[PDB]
């Protein structure tokens, strides 16, 4: 929840789900994980 | 816990 589509993502910033909905984002440019962040 | 890559 809280996590509209209000704006897209980052740019070099992949994205995948870890478990329900856990979509954690790969940042590219520094290889990496983190959950929400750069979407809300 | 961060996920892996
Ligand atoms: C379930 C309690 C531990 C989860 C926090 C660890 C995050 C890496």
């Amino acid at each position: 929840f809280e996590i509209p589509d209000d704006v897209p993502l980052p740019a070099g910033w992949e994205m995948a789900k870890t478990s329900s909905g856990q979509r954690y984002f790969l940042n590219h440019i520094d290889q990496t994980t983190t959950w929400q962040d750069p979407r809300k | 816990g961060p996920p892996p890559y």
